[PDB]
DNA sequence: ATCGGATGTATATATCTGACACGTGCCTGGAGACTAGGGAGTAATCCCCTTGGCGGTTAAAACGCGGGGGACAGCGCGTACGTGCGTTTAAGCGGTGCTAGAGCTGTCTACGACCAATTGAGCGGCCTCGGCACCGGGATTCTCGA
DNA sequence: TCGAGAATCCCGGTGCCGAGGCCGCTCAATTGGTCGTAGACAGCTCTAGCACCGCTTAAACGCACGTACGCGCTGTCCCCCGCGTTTTAACCGCCAAGGGGATTACTCCCTAGTCTCCAGGCACGTGTCAGATATATACATCCGAT
């Protein structure tokens, strides 16, 4: 093409052009009706306020082509031959288009994510014939690698990232984006909501995301502003769908077909809020049909096998007499929350004043305020003999300040990574630690920080010194080392402390991992 | 050599400027740090409300902007242009507060 | 939840004043505030007036002398022609 | 000693160099000495220490552990410094 | 009969009714009489149709039909009689009437 | 006729804490417009405290919050002391 | 039986009856709890108390036995706190506290 | 009653009364100029202190102005005085 | 023959001891019933109204003068002006 | 440095008037029933505030340097104050008369309180579409070396 | 002294979100009807205000003088402003779980208000004396000219 072929297409034809369209409306509930009668529910729930999705379901009920083109072995355009698992996942999106609906792709990280989503668009750019443009949302970090990606295994396109200053970004736009010379438009999330307005005005075709689970809650404002962008279809990709909760699953539906599952009382009533008998069992799980078509996952114990497993274990540690003393003087009564609690549970030391004097002194009295730092000593000393190298989590990185002191007082090596470092030195630490011969015994990480593309893979075991809410999180922590790579055997030692706030902590997270299990996990196929 | 005002006009300037707009003229969080350690004396583990952080603020600003008016007009009554913390003390002492 | 405001009798006031203009919702806030404030400065002067003369009863007569000492100058004879005319109307009707 | 959190800067020299000129500006200053960054931060303070006293004598004769916005106007209007816009 | 609104018999805007409820309740006096409402509320009208009248003119000054905050100030700070009633009282998003003396302007 | 005053209970107060000496009539008529202002001011910030936490009744914790919101300090914490124990005593008694 | 002032059971020396009578004609509230005159006679005993033994030290350091105005205002004005107490009070007969500016001494 | 409407009463406000005003206040030095100062503004503190009173007197219905309307009109200013009623 | 300051010193000191009142009360007598008339038309007064009167202006006029000397102080003078007295009373809030 | 005035400052004595003590009565505070309603206790629920942390943008904030103009000091001078002394003048006291109007008592209406029934006026919730904020760009204007 | 250049203002031309109508509901304002008592209104009393007249004698007033002081001018540092350049913290956003507080809806109990009686506390009218002025009077103690 040529950029006024584009200008004449890719921007908004009217001033309005968000409105209610039935011929698509009409194909989904088809479509969607013919594979299952459950949808009926939601219908229902819809057409309440709002009749004329009513007089479709008569229509499409009373009355009672997605060519099968199975899309084989990679072809040419995109370079190079691939996995056939991924030629079955570009399968799975074929079809989906061709059902004129969406659908979150849940591979497991590092299992040849977004190679797919590349050959899908170069199908739809030379089968489909269909040019940009393409929307694509990835956080800051995984932007050149994306840039890289598409123009290394489909080069004869148009990409190119939306990231600079304000005014490189706005020439940018001027000249690109008004102008029309592009077929995907890399951007991040931030830059998603600095540049709303000129992105508003563009008939998009799709929105890709990246690591939808960002997208998860409604009141955020890249949701709305998502919402609020006009597009024909949606795509979204992410490793941890349902964290947390099943609530946030309805969220990412809601963005994916926000005429289907248009409602959540509807869906937080389908299953949660009953609980007897067999009906919060098997019937009301296997009722998760919903669920099947709009989404697709994929383990690392059906494709690359290495990896051997993992062994997490529980080390169930005893309160210290000064940490009994301050968790009395918690309980009953600066302090503010019951975090105050987990800051006890972790060493006394990070409340102010715990430390005697202070004549400020380093020696072995470190490890006798505190219970599972005398553990954590016994085991390093155990560990040190094999020579497996360590990465420590927690959840402040105030605690690693303390973890860090007592490491250098029995003359260890480490090295951090936390919210404060800046990126050019967090790859010139991760480059020293992952020496060949790297003389940095243990290395020290924040569970929720650095992003994705760490890749501490040279070490072996990996103790979570602290838990989280969210087993993602520490699922997330424990694969930074457990990713391919790494061909020992990952052992991960979590810490947790009897009679205290980290024992329903640790069981509030199970229950959340075993709903994640039951939800997805089984029904992954 | 490139062009440069002379003292006092880039003064006028932004006395010009901050006399017709209505925004608040210090920073939010540091304002907020400063009265939440205050109050740590009085009473420990308190909650305070964004309005009533908003409010605290735009007293204090008012304020201060009248004290600095009449700390100019004492300086100007000494036949200076410059003010000085005995402008000030001046000020306080005689509106009553000191 | 139902609070009770002047903002809907201070937006007939504007409509009778500048017939087409609008009011922030700052502004009413601050108005609202305004006509909280001196309602609070009438009555209050007005039941120390009262207390004063060993009368149990506020009437016109005090809200006559109060407006007279908080208003100053002109302000206050309008206020106080109104008032009086006001209060003649209502008599009459 | 890096166990230790290194002693932030005092929370009074949160109002910098450039917040007290800008409210000088708008009280209508041309020069300005160099010991006003110090005299105009305690008399902040203290016009600071007496509202927040007011405000917290009222919210704890409440029953609360929340100061609010129409605590702290009750305290500005006490002081004689009434407050539009809030209440 | 039918119902005819105290304010409506008076001539006004403001509310006599809820007026004489305020004055009632607000322990100001044993008994409240009953002209004081109508009284009182004819004062508040005044005075608001005083301040919004001074504002609206302010904001048609700006170019702006709509009255903010920084009108209302301007409105009762350049008027001496308002600004003498509301001497002590501070408007939040005010701001400043534009001043600078004399002998600070270039020579 | 029959005007009531202070200058009984003062001068009681005078006799037990300076035994020996007096106060003449302007003194005293000072120190009974000093007591008569501070009961105004109490009761007045107390009335306050009741209407703002819409409560219809005055008590002991209303007029030591008054006491502690309008004494500066020191003078504060040792009136608090005083009706602090004067109540326990009544309250006993 | 024999009446016991409530006075006399708090062990007070300001009247009780009288503080609840003011407060309860006073037009402060509409109920009047039983501790507050009790309270409040307290507070203002303490208050005279305390300003009356400083004016006596006062008018026994002018060697005089009766205490008159001059010695109310020296021991108000003198005593911080009690001074700020009373900031915006003027106290007839008083006078000015002893003091003139330094630049103002003969070198 | 009789013979009482009278002008310039401010120049009665003598220049040694204005002095000695100035000696309790703590003033060494007096300039030329001051006496017109001090005599506009007692003149203009008493014409509203005097309104006031005068406002309180009509209130009650009196004609005679007593010393507890001054009170109150000087209380109502802000400027309580102790030792006249109250 | 005393030098200029020694009398105004003394005097100082003597009034700054003394309670009684520095204006003359028929004098201000005379100027309160005056300025009364503008408002009012045939008024009484009582004696000790117009004392009170007296107490309250004399005590409001040291207190300017206070603050007229500290102005004057403030701009490497001893002589106190009416421009002290105008900033003086323009600070204080009284316009 | 010394000496000569002039001004507080102790010291004794007489005068008086104002504070303090004492007797009466009358009105108000205390004692004792009786009650109702205001406030305390409980319990759903729905939204806001706290604490610790992370990731990213981007204006402010900080630091440095030059240099100019303003503060501070010193000096001269020419008034404009302070001091002191006669000499008018009017304020203060002391008394008298005249009277109005401030204050206290009776009483008997109008008028405000309280209650029931009723109903519109005002308040909360929703939707929308002009008013205003923002961003160039072009033109004006206002300062600063010559 | 007039050009050069930076700042500012005024046009159009977007966008977005707050004001501003519109609707349903409910609960306080309105109407009608007692009734108990503040408070006008009249009347009587006598206290405090007003008005002069006279004396006396201290505070004001006018005039001289001479002398510190306020004011203007001149230098000179120095310190604060203006402009560059680099760093950093504020400001959005987002995550997790809690408790806190604001409603609304109740239940119930104990502590006020309301009466009726009745004696002592206090206010007023007196009748004393000693604490505080008034006079002198001697002493000590700055201040100013040699
Ligand atoms: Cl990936």
């Amino acid at each position: 093409h040529d950029p006024e072929s584009n200008k004449k297409r890719y921007l908004l034809k009217d001033a309005n052009g968000k409105k209610f369209d039935l011929e698509g409306t009409t194909k989904r509930f088809e479509h969607l009706l013919s594979l299952s009668g459950l949808f009926k529910h939601f219908i229902e729930s819809k057409a309440a306020k709002d009749p004329k999705f009513r007089q479709v379901l008569d229509v499409l009920e009373e009355n009672k082509e997605s060519i099968e083109f199975q899309f084989r072995e990679s072809p040419a355009y995109v370079n190079g031959q691939l996995r056939p698992y991924q030629i079955q996942g570009v399968n799975w999106l074929v079809s989906l288009h061709k059902n004129k609906i969406a659908g979150i792709l849940a591979d497991e990280m590092g299992l040849g994510k977004t190679l797919q989503t590349i050959s899908f668009l170069g199908y739809l750019r030379y089968i489909e014939k269909i040019p940009g443009p393409f929307l694509v949302i990835a956080p800051k970090s995984t932007l050149n690698n994306w840039l890289r990606e598409i123009n290394r295994w489909t080069p004869d396109v148009n990409a190119f990232i939306l990231q600079g200053d304000k005014e490189e970004r706005a020439e940018l736009i001027q000249k690109k984006l008004l102008g029309c010379d592009f077929d995907v438009v890399i951007a991040s999330y931030e830059i998603i909501i600095r540049e709303k307005s000129p992105l508003k005005k563009i008939n998009w075709e799709y929105i890709i995301i990246d690591e939808a689970h960002r997208i998860k809650n409604e009141e955020s404002m890249l949701s709305q502003v998502l919402r609020e962008f006009t597009s024909r279809n949606r795509l979204l990709i992410t490793g941890t769908p349902l964290q947390n909760n099943l609530h946030e699953l309805w969220a990412l539906l809601n963005f994916l077909l926000p005429d289907i599952f248009s409602d959540a009382q509807d869906f937080d009533d389908w299953f949660s809020s009953e609980s007897t008998e067999e009906d919060q069992d098997k019937i009301v799980k296997q009722l998760h049909t919903v669920l099947q078509p709009f989404l697709l996952r994929r383990i690392k114990s059906d494709v690359e096998t290495s990896l051997l497993p993992k062994k997490e274990l529980n080390l169930y540690v005893g309160m210290s007499s000064m940490q009994k003393k301050w968790y009395k003087k918690i309980l009953e009564k600066l302090l503010n929350i019951m975090m105050q609690l987990r800051k006890c549970c972790n060493h006394p030391y990070l409340f102010d004043g715990a430390e005697p004097g202070p004549p400020y002194t380093t020696d072995e009295h470190l490890v006798y305020n505190a219970a599972k730092l005398q553990v954590l000593d016994k085991l390093l000393k155990k560990l040190k003999e094999e020579g497996s190298r360590v990465l420590i989590f927690s959840q402040m990185s105030r605690l690693l300040d303390i973890l860090e002191d007592y490491c250098y007082f029995r003359n260890y090596e480490y090295c951090r990574i936390d919210g404060s470092t800046a990126h050019e030195d967090r790859i010139q630490a991760i480059d020293d630690y992952n020496a060949p011969d790297s003389k940095k015994f243990v290395f020290l990480l924040t569970t929720r920080a650095g992003g994705l593309g760490i890749n501490l893979t040279s070490a072996d075991v990996v103790v979570l010194y602290d838990s989280d809410w969210n087993p993602q999180a520490d699922l997330q922590a424990m694969d930074r080392a457990h990713r391919i790579g790494q061909k020992k055997q990952v052992k991960v030692f979590r810490l947790v402390t009897d009679n205290s706030v980290e024992e329903k902590i640790l069981e509030r997270a199970t229950q959340k991992l075993r709903l994640d299990q039951l939800v997805i996990q089984q029904n992954r196929t | 050599k490139p062009h440069r005002y002379r003292p006092g006009t880039v003064a006028l300037r932004e006395i010009r400027r901050y006399q017709k707009s209505t925004e608040l003229l210090i920073r939010k969080l540091p304002f907020q740090r400063l009265v939440r350690e205050i109050a740590q004396d009085f009473k420990t583990d308190l909650r305070f409300q964004s309005s009533a952080v908003m409010a605290l603020q735009e007293a204090s600003e008012a304020y201060l902007v009248a004290l600095f008016e009449d700390t100019n007009l004492c300086a100007i009554h000494a036949k200076r242009v410059t003010i000085m913390p005995k402008d000030i003390q001046l000020a306080r002492r005689i509106r009553g507060e000191r | 939840t139902r609070k009770e405001s002047y903002a809907i009798y201070v937006y007939k006031v504007l409509k009778q004043v500048h017939p087409d203009t609008g009011i922030s919702s700052k502004a009413m806030s601050i108005m609202n505030s305004f006509v909280n404030d001196v309602f609070e400065r009438i009555a209050g002067e007005a039941s120390r007036l009262a207390h004063y003369n060993k009368r149990s009863t506020i009437t016109s007569r005090e809200i006559q002398t109060a407006v007279r000492l908080l208003l100053p100058g002109e302000l206050a004879k309008h206020a106080v022609s109104e008032g009086t005319k006001a209060v003649t109307k209502y008599t009459s009707a | 000693a890096k166990r230790h959190r290194k002693v932030l800067r005092d929370n009074i020299q949160g109002i910098t160099k450039p917040a007290i000129r800008r409210l000088a500006r708008r009280g209508g200053v041309k020069r300005i000495s160099g010991l006003i960054y110090e005299e105009t931060r305690g008399v902040l303070k203290v016009f600071l220490e007496n509202v927040i006293r007011d405000a917290v004598t009222y919210t704890e004769h409440a029953k609360r552990k929340t100061v609010t916005a129409m605590d702290v106007v009750y305290a500005l209007k006490r002081q004689g410094r009434t407050l539009y816009g809030f209440g | 009969a039918k119902a005819k609104t105290r304010s409506s018999r008076a001539g006004l805007q403001f509310p006599v009714g809820r007026v004489h409820r305020l004055l009632r309740k607000g322990n100001y006096a044993e008994r409240v009489g009953a002209g004081a409402p109508v009284y009182l509320a004819a004062v508040l009208e005044y005075l608001t149709a005083e301040i919004l009248e001074l504002a609206g003119n302010a904001a048609r000054d700006n170019k702006k039909t709509r009255i903010i905050p920084r009108h209302l100030q301007l409105a009762v700070r350049n008027d001496e009689e308002l600004n003498k009633l509301l001497g002590r009282v501070t408007i939040a998003q005010g701001g400043v009437l534009p001043n600078i003396q004399s002998v600070l302007l270039p020579k």
